[PDB]
């Protein structure tokens, strides 16, 4: 498709830097991002958010961290602000500033979150409709030879993998199309192991999805292995 | 970037500036949106972001939004600056500059094809311009036509010409995607005669002007909710398009009438108009 080639272009313009912890950030470390990422996932699950809110919010956080140094005391404020902008972009009823501050035990106040919003939206140059692995999983599923029943289960497992991947630093290096293909492959491999006669898309699915993204099958394989190793922990 | 201004493009107010690194000229448009308890208005965040999303398609017939910044902030207002690649002239200037007799028919068809290619792309991406005019239809040095000033209705909401407004918006009946197509018919005819087809000072005077060419619509054609009743307009018959629009071939006048159709449900779409034999 021609929309797929525009999605792959759009994700190259919303790309975070794989070296921001070394080059940009002086106090923020991966363990801190994992804690703020885990907290954001908990807020989304509790608030019954649209599944895309959490990977979109993480996408905003990595991009902002790639351009602006942030004090480790203001990382939670940044995570809450990323969820706030992501909620407005992907939800009919966006999360309120005070509903996000409640989840910080009111250590941050709405005013601080509204000031961060201007900073975040400006540093991202209002590129807020960023592609998320969820957009790619849908494109891959239509192409895949599976009955609607199987696509719903593949969609569920792949999205769980995308959420797990977002907490880890591998979400920074791999573009959303890569995270989506690695998660779909990890999901179909798991489903085929449980039912060998079903989910027959497993067969050389890495090579298949690498032709759709025009990537190296070795990189997609490395991505899939990284995602599966994360699931074990 | 921190674009330094060069001149004022015109009028709310658009300025011309040089990109400090690229060196390319850009057009700056500033809009004011309310600063609520929930910070940036949700419509402003969604609408501007969706405009940014359109740049990935790299459509040749639309203006490119290359930078956005919330430059100012007070307790009651947030100022958003939109940076667009500069286009040297607008359709009106292009039409006025051309010497007599007028623009060649081939030139008109090519401009119409580009206008309709750009309008269909907006229509496909759930955008309705709602204020299509020669001033907002920009023309590049190469002759490429690029549409501008669209998708900002929510932020622009929170004086102007009615010459291109569809009869439904004048009657305050149903805002719809086909209103742009009615404006295309007005622009299309204006390319041949080099003058606005309908000039109305009032919302009822504009309708009266429309019925002088298109005739008076029948009661069945009349919309369910009307601000102004049919009985308010005199019984006018349909006037041939050729009488008011010069040097237009019969197939062009047929296409013009498909765009200038009172009922928006029967009105030609941008995609159908592109498939027309005249184009
Ligand atoms: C002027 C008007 C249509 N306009 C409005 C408003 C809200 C006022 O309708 N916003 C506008 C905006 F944001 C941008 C432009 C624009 N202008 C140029 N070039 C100018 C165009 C006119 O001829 C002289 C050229 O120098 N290039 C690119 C762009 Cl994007 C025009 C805008």
């Amino acid at each position: 498709d021609r929309v797929l080639r525009a999605m792959l272009k759009a994700e190259e313009t919303c790309a975070p830097s794989v070296s921001y912890f070394k080059c940009v950030q002086k106090e923020v470390l991966p363990s801190m991002r994992k804690i703020v990422a885990t907290w954001m996932l908990e807020v989304c699950e509790e608030q019954k958010c649209e599944e895309e809110v959490f990977p979109l919010a993480m996408n905003y956080l990595d991009r902002f961290l790639s351009l602006e140094p942030v004090k480790k005391s203001r990382l939670q404020l940044l995570g809450a602000t990323c969820m706030f902008v992501a909620s407005k972009m992907k939800e009919t009823i966006p999360l309120t500033a005070e509903k996000l501050c409640i989840y910080t035990d009111n250590s941050i106040r709405p005013e601080e979150l509204l000031q961060m919003e201007l900073l975040l939206v400006n540093k991202l140059k209002w590129n807020l409709a960023a592609m998320t692995p969820h957009d790619f999983i849908e494109h891959f599923l239509s192409k895949m030879p599976e009955a609607e029943e199987n696509k719903q289960i593949i969609r569920k497992h792949a999205q769980t993998f995308v959420a797990l991947c977002a907490t880890d630093v591998k979400f920074i290096s791999n573009p959303p199309s890569m995270v989506a293909a690695g998660s779909v492959v990890a999901a179909v491999q798991g489903l085929n192991l449980r039912s060998p006669n079903n989910f027959l898309s497993y067969y050389r699915l890495t090579r298949f999805l690498s032709r759709v993204i025009k990537c190296d099958p070795d990189c997609l394989r490395a991505c899939q292995e990284q995602i599966e190793a994360l699931l074990e922990s | 970037s921190r674009y330094e201004p060069v001149a004022e493009i015109g009028v709310g107010t658009v300025y011309k500036a040089r990109d400090p690194h690229s060196g390319h000229f850009v057009a700056l448009k500033s809009v004011r949106v309310p600063n609520g308890e929930e910070g940036l208005p949700i419509s402003t965040v969604r609408e501007v972001a969706l405009l940014r999303r359109l740049e990935a398609f790299e459509h040749p017939n639309v203006v490119r939004l290359m930078d956005v910044c919330a430059t100012s902030r007070t307790d009651r207002e947030i100022k958003v600056t939109l940076v667009f690649e500069h286009v040297d002239q607008d359709l009106r200037t292009y039409l006025d500059k051309a010497p007599p007799p007028g623009l060649p028919a081939e030139t008109i068809k090519d401009l119409m094809r580009q206008f309709l290619r750009g309008l269909d792309f907006l229509h496909a991406n759930c955008i309705v311009h709602r204020d299509l005019k020669p001033e907002n239809i920009l023309v590049t040095s190469g002759g490429t036509v690029k549409l501008a000033d669209f998708g900002l209705a929510r932020i622009y909401s929170y004086v102007v010409t009615l010459w291109y407004r569809a009869p439904e918006v004048l009657l305050q009946s149903t805002y719809a995607t086909p209103v742009d197509m009615w404006s295309v018919g007005c622009i299309f005819a204006e390319m041949f005669r080099r003058k606005p087809l309908f000039c109305g000072n009032s919302e009822a005077d504009q309708l009266g002007k429309i019925f002088d060419l298109i005739g008076l619509p029948p009661e069945d054609d009349w919309p369910r909710d009307v601000s102004l009743p049919r009985g308010a307009f005199p019984p006018r018959g349909p006037r041939p398009v050729q009488s008011v629009v010069p040097e237009m071939e019969e197939s062009g006048a047929q296409l013009l009438l498909e765009m200038l159709t009172f009922n928006p449900h029967k009105r030609i779409s941008a995609f159908r108009a592109l498939q027309h034999s005249y184009l």
